[PDB]
């Protein structure tokens, strides 16, 4: 199937929960739109690094250790899934 | 020691057949082709390391490319990048 | 008579218990839909390890987290308590992502 | 009967194939590596010195400086975001004031 | 006399500055700071004057930057005067 | 000497950023914000230095004191 | 022929100098690795472990888990500074975040 | 069938060292893994960037002591060096 409109996927609470988590106390209503466009932005960075290397590497899998370098480029190093 | 002078001096009378640049501003532009340089072959020796492999061939430096650059300067230097290849090849 | 907390107890009992939990904030189904419908923009018919979605849920779940804490310091700020649109697009243009 | 005059490049490919090689960024460097290197090194510098060039022309000059390649690097979203952390020197910044410090 | 009203001898400032490039620190007090801060740490240390050059320009972009990033701040709290409070928001929101 | 950076020239440099009014305890933040940059650079200038056994603090050693910290520098390479 | 100890064992070192030498010299970081590198290196790297292990540790021990879990090394590792700033962009996984609310947040 | 290469043991036998009687899961673990795995990396590109500034061939001791100096902040440059220093000069004197 063709995957479309899946943004919406992203629900009010759970970027509710986000920010809670981030110490915020009082959300506006109009940082939902706001949020789920920075998201979207930062995926696409993120995956179209990872579907480089993938493709690279003449393969079809999108790897866990291409997300870890994907990362590792952009300045957030992740640990725990480099194996 | 050795440097691009000449060669920035030439692609500007190639691109702006009437313009003339200063000293500091081939200094400039001697740096950015070092800088540029680096990264790309540094992100050439990264990719080629991953894959186990150990031969920076065309394939690596086109990817690294890929990456480093941003937006439609990407499709570009990949197009010049492969017609140069191919020029050179073919003959 | 009924029981219902002043509009700002509930919040804080909300930030500390996910304060001091750790498990995922975003529900797996959703966001592993939203990543393939990205991929699916570069190149078609690509498949993904489970542990590379869940790693790309990990670093989303960061970024945003850091992202609101950023906020949230500036909106405190200017004196108020809530979040703007405005405060987020301060807090990423100081911060060199745009 | 040059490498570079092959590839109808410009800019040395025979120096850049010598610095892949000095520098121990492989083990071994493959034959069409420099050259697409070089081509990608001559297309970057000819699309900033275009821009600057028309920045140049903007303002009435024949010479190109550094306040120069400012302008046409800053000027250009792509530009910009490839060379978003390089100070240049003597460069200045790009002319930009808030609206709400302009009076009325 | 003639005397303009505060606020537009700093937008001349401003065109004016924001038009030139030269240096804006007197060369020789930051020579001397340069010397002052580097004497902790070596003693006899010499520097070349191309390198203090240098070290002048990068702490001239990085002081711009960062007024840059303050003003930010000092509109976004409905201010025109920035704060020391603005700067260390600037520093603690960059990273560091 | 850190006194050497004059209200003036503080304030030129404000001017260049975009800034139109200034207070008054700004200046004792920027000195200090100025010292502490200063020398997290020459810090890693003469450590570069103090490594390759030479006495005379270079140009290269200060544009890769930079390099390091992610503001690269144009202009002196060398 | 004679009794041969490992180089870890001669430095008085854990960490395995051996794998060390081996990793710098097919990394491709130099032509050729002096023999005092490997063992200073990795006195360098058991040094740096031993130091967010003993934190993480009391981390732990203060909250009364006697096993160090992802959560206790994010814990260590935010709640000292020299450490904090040489891992300052690292994203811990299965780490959460420090307790700290801002003051203003909580009513006067 | 095809092995890999982790610093897991060493890790647990220095935990072992400074706390005797605790215990670390798997996933702590892995995040020591890739911890070490970083740091190295960090260090020996520091060291390779530095001997080819001054034109040398050759990683030895002085690279290193050097690249800990610039990365390590604080505190951890002192005693990093001084536990290196210790390590090579009772390595040499055996």
């Amino acid at each position: 199937k063709v995957l479309r409109d899946n943004i919406q996927g992203i629900t009010k609470p759970a970027i509710r929960r986000l920010a809670r988590r981030g110490g915020v106390k009082r959300i506006s209503g109009l940082i939902y739109e706001e949020t789920r466009g920075v998201l979207k932005v930062f995926l696409e960075n993120v995956i179209r690094d990872a579907v480089t290397y993938t493709e690279h590497a003449k393969r079809k899998t999108v790897t866990a250790m291409d997300v870890v370098y994907a990362l590792k480029r952009q300045g957030r190093t992740l640990y725990g899934f480099g194996g | 020691k050795e440097s691009y002078s000449i060669y920035v001096y030439k692609v500007l009378k190639q691109v702006h057949p009437d313009t003339g640049i200063s000293s500091k501003a081939m200094g400039i532009m001697n740096s950015f082709v070092n800088d540029i340089f680096e990264r790309i072959a540094g992100e050439a020796s990264r990719l080629a390391h991953y894959n186990k492999r150990s031969t920076i061939t065309s394939r690596e430096i086109q990817t690294a490319v890929r990456l480093l650059l941003p937006g439609e300067l990407a499709k570009h230097a990949v197009s010049e990048g492969t017609k140069a290849v191919t020029k050179y090849t073919s003959a | 008579k009924p029981h219902r907390y002043r509009p700002g107890t509930v919040a804080l009992r909300e930030i500390r218990r996910y304060q001091k939990s750790t498990e995922l904030l975003i529900r797996k189904l959703p966001f592993q839909r939203l990543v393939r419908e990205i991929a699916q923009d570069f190149k078609t018919d690509l498949r993904f390890q489970s542990s590379a979605v869940m790693a790309l849920q990990e670093a989303c779940e960061a970024y945003l987290v850091g992202l609101f804490e950023d906020t949230n310091l500036c909106a405190i700020h200017a004196k108020r308590v809530t979040i703007m649109p405005k405060d987020i697009q301060l807090a990423r243009r100081i911060r060199g992502e745009r | 009967k040059t490498r570079s005059s092959r590839a109808g490049l410009q800019f040395p490919v025979g120096r850049v194939h010598r610095l892949l090689r000095k520098g121990n960024y492989s083990e071994r460097v493959g034959a069409g590596a420099p050259v697409y290197l070089a081509a990608v090194l001559e297309y970057l510098t000819a699309e900033i010195l275009e821009l600057a060039g028309n920045a140049a022309r903007d303002n009435k000059k024949t010479r190109i400086i550094p306040r120069h390649l400012q302008l046409a690097i800053r000027n250009d979203e792509e530009l910009n975001k490839l060379l978003g952390r390089v100070t240049i020197a003597q460069g200045g910044v790009l002319p930009n004031i808030q609206a709400v410090l302009l009076p009325k």
